[PDB]
């Protein structure tokens, strides 16, 4: 029965460079004698080949004994060669996500673990894979060698690997659209949605085809079986989770403590609903000291104890259905935080997850809920090449004032109002013309940048007016200090004149919430509002109320 | 034919541009297009030794209910030679800008004839995802020209000049651009007869294509001497408030950064107290006349402004409202090559994102028309939600460059 040779993938090193010529390093007797018996046994199997002195390059060897078993392993440090190769197209770099996978029958995994192997080199290639096997004593020159197959640990090998097993798999998936297959390292994913007599029979036949190759798999029943151990989650026939994650108590956690507590915690938030992982992320500012125990925060301990009423009780995700909709439902948990579950059915979920709002001066619910969505879109579409339907915690009504008086751009998806608390609202609405009846404020600040001195105020129509001295400010900060005087001292409709671009870039963002004080503290007065106008005036222009305010607040 | 001379910039390595994610509809799209081109020898697959890459993905164009497959070569583009060696850019047509009705045409089938050069191949990698990585992505590479590739209208150039000859000997008062995939053809004549002559230029590509059968089918008319010029204006009332006023001292102030004689000392006079906002102030006749002056500087056109084709072209963009979105042209601040105003968007009432993104189109095209060059945006809008969504609404063959604009601008109020 002949064998079918596998195409050759060309392989060049980079422009410019050389062939590695690291020397190799002396072993002792008996890692020399089990390198010998490896190598003997490896060249009657054709995957290596000796070669003559013409051959000017070399890889560093090694032998490691493995654990329990008396037999050595060889190892070739091909750190070197892998940084004089080309690059190449890495198609491993993204793994499927559970959620996505369709719901199927049964699913085989068979192990091709000798065919990674059992691929050829490019025959042009193979001399700068040169290995020396150092003699005993070095009394005689090293027993030299190339690799004619990939070699374990090339740089190259996972690529051309799986790109070889492709085109193989191609003709067989083609002829059998009834068999889905999914390859990764030297496994093999097979799966139907047909009974299992014709299941069986079905992954014999891949057997056959790959043997045409020379690509053997065992044929007793695998060790491996549903569930899975595949990437971290755990995939039985019918639902999926994460691998249980028992995250330990601690008396005294430190820098690497708290972030394999990091890592940990957002893992399992793909299935798990509500984690919070901040005020733990919250630990981790400036420099990564590895000899730094940093105490903990109150609000770490007990959002911490809350991540355990979670992780206490397995939560599993189902698998994809094609043919009902892709829903995907959001909550707000306060301080930037929002949780987001997307499923099909009620009750069970396919997978949950996360959003942590962007590190910002001013932010409000609005833009945050947002982004929240653009991340679960382009997600979704990830995992199940479609956009979901959203259920959101805001009225139709509320967003559709945002998007058609904010000043940019803005969009979501298909979508529809949930009534679960906390919704996210508009605080406060600017108008759009000045308002009849309400008293006018003109404000101003202004601060001496040299010795931080400064004061604000305001002038108004009917002869109110007021100033205040401020020590410890800034020109922006008067500016600000002088609209929060104008909302604490008016009544509920008022009028506002101000010259700082400042305050209206601010304002005109149109936030909630803020890391500035001050800023925080005009919100709250706005809240309290029934109709603000906010108007603009160019500075030092002779502009009245504004001028007459400008010299009492630069005095 | 057979022979294309074309490499890389010295210095600079192939694209190697991550493909973002296509849902399900245009990846099967994306398979069948390719299963066809593959066939007809236009792309072939490729191994992994290929690491370069570009994004692909489908563009459904209202005038027809089949995809097209939309290459974004703007990496590959900026790496590859200036085409100088075959002319140094063909004088853009200042005639185009002067025309009543240029209509465009997709050309970009006519280069799928022309071979590409074998050692260049490797550069046009592009790759066909799959969902949920369940598959590797299915990669290809062009073995002939590409549509959108800056070096397939320079390399076609000698072939395009030969079956427009007879044509433009034909009619001389007829003006052809190329941009692109794009062919750009003014007439001035009336529009039932200008799609007959039109036609006649279609009907050239045909008889040299065949030397559904593909070639083109739409033309999207436009009118570059019908279009908008956007002067500063100030209000005309009878009663004016002290709202009214400082509206138009910020305005005359924020336009006397562009034109010099502009003076606003009488009208702030005018606010010499600390009024009501919505009080009727009466207009002095000292102010009265110096808003005269000003209304008639406006007039004029902007002092000491010209096109420089060395520096780039910035195109900035304000949402006005319930439709309406405002565009400014300029490569120096407060120096306008010019402006404009979108009314109505097609469908996309609901939808803002749709209409900024038609608008950059239209604005874009605008700018081809004018200059022969695409503008560098500056959108209203944060970056992860244009990011998400444009590709769902874009039809053109070319794709500009862009920024994101995150602090409200002031000025948003002075176009309006
Ligand atoms: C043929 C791939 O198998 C499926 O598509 C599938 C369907 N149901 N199901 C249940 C458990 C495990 C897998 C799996 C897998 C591969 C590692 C990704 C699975």
């Amino acid at each position: 029965v002949p064998i079918s040779p596998i195409e050759t993938v060309p392989v060049k090193l980079k422009p410019g460079m050389d062939g590695p010529k690291v020397k190799q390093w002396p072993l002792t007797e008996e890692k020399i004698k089990a390198l010998v018996e490896i190598c003997t046994e490896m060249e009657k199997e054709g995957k290596i080949s000796k070669i003559g002195p013409e051959n000017p390059y070399n890889t560093p060897v090694f032998a490691i004994k493995k654990k329990d078993s008396t037999k050595w392993r060889k190892l070739v440090d091909f750190r070197e060669l892998n940084k004089r190769t080309q690059d190449f197209w890495e198609v491993q770099l993204g793994i499927p996500h559970p959620a996505g996978l369709k719901k199927k029958k049964s699913v085989t995994v068979l192990d091709v673990g000798d065919a990674y192997f059992s691929v050829p080199l490019d025959e042009d290639f193979r001399k700068y894979t040169a290995f020396t096997i150092p003699s005993i004593n070095n009394e005689t020159p090293g027993i030299r060698y190339q690799y004619n197959v990939l070699p374990q640990g090339w740089k190259g090998s996972p690529a051309i690997f799986q790109s070889s097993m492709t085109k193989i798999l191609e003709p067989f998936a083609a002829q059998n659209p009834d068999i889905v297959i999914y390859q990764y390292m030297d496994d093999l994913y097979v799966g139907s949605d047909l009974e299992i007599g014709q299941h069986r029979t079905k992954i014999e036949e891949l057997r056959q085809h790959l043997l045409r190759w020379g690509l053997t798999t065992p044929d007793k029943k695998h060790q491996k079986e549903p569930p899975f151990l595949w990437m971290g989650y755990e995939l039985h026939p019918d639902k999926w989770t994460v691998q249980p994650i028992v995250l330990p108590e601690k008396d005294s956690w430190t820098v690497n403590d708290i972030q394999k507590l990091v890592g940990k915690l957002n893992w399992a938030s793909q299935i798990y609903p509500g984690i919070k992982v901040r005020q733990l992320s919250k630990l981790l500012r400036g420099t990564k000291a590895l000899t730094e125990v940093i105490p903990l925060t109150e609000e770490a301990e007990l959002e911490l104890a809350e991540n355990r009423e979670i992780l206490k009780e397995p939560v599993h995700g189902v698998y994809y259905d094609p043919s009902k909709d892709l829903i995907a439902e959001i909550q707000k948990q306060g301080q930037g935080q929002w949780t987001y579950q997307i499923y099909q059915e009620p009750f069970k979920n396919l997978k949950t997850g996360k959003y942590a709002r962007m590190r910002g001066a001013h932010t409000n619910d609005v833009k945050q809920l947002t982004e929240a969505v653009q991340k679960i879109t382009t997600e979704s579409i990830v995992i199940w090449g479609k956009t979901p339907k959203f259920k959101l915690p805001i009225q139709k009504e509320t967003w559709e004032t945002w998007w058609t008086e904010y000043w940019q751009a803005t969009w979501i998806p298909e979508w529809e109002f949930v009534n679960t608390p906390p919704l996210v609202k508009l605080w406060y609405q600017l108008e759009k013309e000045p308002i009849v009846g309400a008293e006018t404020f003109y404000v101003d600040g202004a601060a001496n940048r040299e010795t931080k001195l400064g004061k604000a105020g305001y002038v108004t129509n009917k002869g109110r007016q007021k100033v205040v001295p401020l020590t410890n400010t800034t020109n922006q900060k008067t500016e600000l200090q002088a609209i929060y005087l104008a909302l604490q001292d008016s009544g509920l409709e008022v009028n506002i004149v101000t010259d700082s671009q400042y305050a209206l870039g601010i304002i005109q963002a149109q936030p909630d919430k803020s890391e500035s004080e001050l800023v925080n503290q005009i919100i709250e007065q706005l809240i309290k509002k029934e109709k603000v106008y906010l108007a603009w005036v160019p500075a030092h222009k002779g502009i009245g109320g504004n001028e007459q305010v400008d010299k009492l607040v630069s005095a | 034919i057979e022979t294309v001379p074309v490499k890389l910039k010295p210095g600079m390595d192939g694209p190697k541009v991550k493909q973002w994610p296509l849902t399900e509809e245009k990846i099967k799209a994306l398979v069948e297009i390719c299963t066809e081109m593959e066939k007809e020898g236009k792309i072939s697959k490729i191994g992994p030794e290929n690491p370069y890459n570009t994004p692909v993905f489908a563009i459904k164009k209202k005038d027809s209910t089949k995809w097209r497959k939309l290459v974004d070569f703007r990496e590959l583009n900026k790496r590859t030679q200036d085409f100088w060696e075959v002319q140094l850019g063909i004088p853009h047509p200042a005639g185009l800008k002067k025309k009543k009705s240029v209509t465009v045409l997709d050309v970009g089938d006519a280069y799928f004839s022309v071979p590409l050069d074998e050692d260049f191949r490797k550069y046009t990698a592009f790759t066909i995802p799959s969902i949920n990585n369940e598959t590797p992505g299915i990669r290809y590479q062009y073995n002939v020209l590409p549509q959108g590739w800056k070096g397939s209208p320079a390399i076609f150039q000698s072939s395009m000049t030969k079956i427009l000859e007879p044509f433009k000997k034909q009619n001389p008062d007829i003006v052809i651009y190329q941009y692109m995939d794009d062919l750009y053809v003014g007439s001035d004549l009336e529009i039932g007869q200008h799609r007959t002559k039109i036609e006649e230029l279609r009907q050239h590509l045909l008889r040299w294509g065949l030397t559904e059968p593909p070639f083109l089918w739409m033309g999207y008319e436009l009118h570059p001497d019908k279009w908008t010029v956007q002067p500063i204006v100030l209000p005309e009332k009878d009663s004016w408030t002290v709202n009214d006023i400082q509206k138009l001292v910020g305005k005359l102030n924020w336009a006397s950064q562009i034109y010099p004689g502009i003076k606003v000392r009488q009208l702030s006079k005018l606010l010499r107290g600390t009024k009501a906002l919505t009080e009727v102030i009466p207009l002095t006749e000292e102010a009265e006349l110096e808003l005269a002056e000003n209304r008639e500087i406006l007039k004029e056109p902007v002092h000491g402004v010209y096109y420089d084709p060395s520096k780039d072209l910035i195109a900035e963009i304000q949402k006005q409202g319930q439709g309406q979105w405002t565009y400014q042209i300029y490569q120096e601040p407060f120096k306008n090559l010019k402006t404009g105003k979108y009314a109505r968007m097609r469908g996309a009432h609901t939808n803002d994102v749709k209409q900024l993104t038609e608008a950059v189109q239209k604005i874009t095209t605008e700018s081809i028309v004018i200059w022969g060059k695409t503008p560098k945006f500056k959108l209203p809008i944060q970056k992860e939600t244009w990011e998400t969504w444009w590709t769902e609404y874009w039809q053109a063959t070319w794709i500009p460059e862009w920024e994101f604009v995150n602090t409200p601008p002031l000025v948003k109020l002075w176009y309006q």
